[PDB]
């Protein structure tokens, strides 16, 4: 072992990027990931499924829950 | 040859191959990749996109991302990448 983390993605308006949340990572933590990716500091986060219009990761209990079902998600601009 | 990481890169309808160790960080391999990339005649570029396990196409240009480019393979330890560009 040295670091444990999670492989979950995201999307923006037609992009999608890949980051990496440990087994604690809190929603802050989760969106202070994508936002180095986006390029914004103003965007959000949703689980991305069939549909593409899941929940909104604001909430530790649901990015956190995105790292360990490995959940999809969508960001966008706010 | 050794633990080094190909960066499979199809750029428009094209497949360009560079490789990249493991020790380097976003730099090297993309200062890699645009040695491999400036190729395709429209510019050195700047972030690369990598097929990730769900079957789509992400992007990668962070520490943060890097770390799970390496990791990702790790899983796999496969010692390559699909990367696209444009």
């Amino acid at each position: 072992p040295h670091m444990k983390t999670t492989k979950i993605k995201f999307y923006y308006k037609d992009d999608i990027f890949a980051l990496m949340l440990k087994g604690d990572t809190t929603y802050k933590e989760l969106r202070s990931k994508i936002a180095p990716r986006i390029d914004t500091d103003n965007f959000k986060l949703q689980t991305k499924l069939f549909d593409g219009s899941g929940e909104e990761i604001k909430t530790d209990s649901q990015v956190s829950n995105i790292i360990q079902a490995k959940l999809k998600i969508s960001v966008h601009d706010i | 040859p050794l633990g080094s990481i190909l960066f499979r890169i199809s750029y428009n309808s094209e497949i360009f191959t560079l490789l990249v160790e493991k020790v380097w960080n976003f730099d090297d391999l993309i200062m890699a990749i645009n040695s491999k990339i400036s190729n395709t005649h429209i510019s050195p570029i700047t972030k690369i996109k990598y097929q990730d396990e769900d079957g789509d196409f992400v992007v990668l240009g962070s520490d943060e991302d890097w770390n799970v480019a390496k990791e990702m393979l790790a899983e796999n330890n496969e010692k390559f990448l699909n990367i696209r560009l444009y």
